[PDB]
């Protein structure tokens, strides 16, 4: 069962700046990695497949990249909306996994 | 039409479906195994050319008694496949040569 | 009955009798080896179906002299069998042409 | 000249310049794919003569849908030539045969 | 005698000179590049057969150019080796049926 | 993302003496490894390809060894013209990455 571990659990930021969440995995998944965010009482949403593939309504400012164990989930000029939890699933091997999850604090 | 290509042709209908049923098995077959790398359509797909090619790279394979067992009959689709074009070519050139000779 | 039609079918007993051997040889050679991963029956019949197909993937192989020993020949017999198919759709469709024509 | 010559002569010049397009596309395609290990000239040739033989050892091997595609087209086009000089050697023992008996 | 069981037979002692020949030049290419597994020749000679056979199981590759150039020969000579068997097979069923129909 | 690490970061020889710079990656790369050399204010230069190719140009006391993660530049005789910075960079998979450089120093 792959490990995925997201440190730092909190994140602190200035409104603005540019902000990086690490995911890494116990082992080489390839870009087999995928982002999700959850606000307050809301369900997960998809912001990244595959490491660095965009979806059709999230704002231009998220970005991923890495490969194989190391991946990161960046935010280009942090603002309200964007205070939540972040989280990443592996699909590489199976089952599919999901990280600790890192929440975001302005 | 000329037998030979009528199963030859055939053959590329079927090695398609068995490509994509294929896929579709494998997966099926695989996911729920710890481990299992052969889990998704996409990739899934991919590793059935390379199985029928034999070309195995090693970068996919099936760690299922099922997903072996669909390994198995994608293998002997391709080798069928490949090697019922090639009795075609030969019956091609057989053809045109014992006409441009005399018979 | 037709010559290359019972070659065909008659390696292709061959054939499975050879992967059967193959798997138990191979077990019975490689056990003893540090490090040595065809180990188990199951197993040594899906790389013995691998290799007979050279389709090697990479994720079985042997490590001992006997082992790849077994290995040629697994390969061969696959090989032979694979190709003597082969000559035999061809013998077929060289037969079926050859009365669509004239002869 | 004889036909079946023709082609499997013909299938060595195709099969040349798919293994140096090959090459060319293969890095074309995989460079900007992170992990990607087919991105310089030199060893993506040795590649594309890996998979046109289908002896597919596993150094190398694509990981883009474009890559893949490049691939399939490669073991295509050795599959296809190494088995329309199978069919060439076939006319020309048929041939040889068909002298010393007869016809 | 029959054309097609020479060149058959023939160039099953080339494949072996060329197998043996091969895991020499091998090891001469590869020592002295760094990292490189194709190094004695015990070993070395079972890459070859792997080589011929297209079997590639991945466990020994070539690094160096002279290396894998040697390895483009094994790989050719197997391929047309057993091709030139297959060619052959179907030369002698072809033989066979002709004359269980009439000619 | 391949990372490549040179430690240390700087380097004192005396004059004459053996010197060698270390530059290791997070995975195994081969021989793919190539090293640049970059004076004050001056632009890199190809030193040394494939860990141990040498290039036209280059004086002989300039050499390279390894393989997989671990590879050494090394340089017999340090003179004053050496003393400058070294950088490390691998192609073996994409994208290419440069090593966070090493200074010589006499
Ligand atoms: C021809 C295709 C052979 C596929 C074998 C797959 C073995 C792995 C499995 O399917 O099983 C994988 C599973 C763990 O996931 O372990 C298990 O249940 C292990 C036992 C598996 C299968 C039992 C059949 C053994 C046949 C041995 C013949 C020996 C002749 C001498
Ligand atoms: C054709 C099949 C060749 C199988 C070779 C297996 C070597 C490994 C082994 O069997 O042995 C593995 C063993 C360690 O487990 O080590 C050992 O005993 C190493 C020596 C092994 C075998 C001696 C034969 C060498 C033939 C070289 C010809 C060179 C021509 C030039
Ligand atoms: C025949 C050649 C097939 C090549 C498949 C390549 C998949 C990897 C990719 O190209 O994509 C790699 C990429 C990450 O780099 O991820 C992605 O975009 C993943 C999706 C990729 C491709 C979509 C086609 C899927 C076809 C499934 C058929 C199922 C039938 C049942
Ligand atoms: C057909 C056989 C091809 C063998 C290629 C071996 C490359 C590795 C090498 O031999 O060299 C390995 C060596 C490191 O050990 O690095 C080097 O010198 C790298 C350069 C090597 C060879 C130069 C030939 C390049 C041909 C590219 C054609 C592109 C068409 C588009
Ligand atoms: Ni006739």
């Amino acid at each position: 069962d792959i490990l995925l571990t997201q440190s730092p659990a909190i994140l602190s930021v200035s409104p603005g700046e540019r902000v990086s969440f690490s995911c890494r995995a116990s082992q080489s998944i390839g870009t087999d990695i995928h982002w999700y965010q959850q606000r307050t009482n809301g369900s997960p949403r998809l912001l990244i497949k595959y490491a660095s593939e965009s979806i059709s309504g999230i704002p231009s400012r998220f970005s991923g990249s890495g490969s194989g164990t190391d991946f990161t989930l960046s935010i280009n000029s942090v603002e309200s909306e964007d205070i939540a939890n972040y989280y990443c699933q592996q699909s590489n091997r199976w089952p599919f996994t999901f990280g600790s999850g890192t929440k975001l604090e302005i | 039409s000329a037998l030979h290509w009528r199963a030859a042709g055939a053959a590329t209908v079927l090695l398609v479906i068995v490509l994509l049923a294929g896929s579709y098995l494998a997966v099926l077959a695989e996911r729920g195994a710890p481990g299992a790398q052969l889990i998704t359509y996409p990739r899934a797909l991919w590793w059935s050319v390379e199985t029928a090619t034999t070309v195995g790279y090693g970068d996919l394979y099936p760690v299922t008694l099922w997903g072996r067992c669909v390994a198995v009959v994608v293998m002997v689709a391709g080798i069928t496949s490949f090697g019922l074009v090639t009795a075609a070519l030969a019956t091609w050139f057989v053809g045109r040569e014992q006409e441009r000779r005399g018979h």
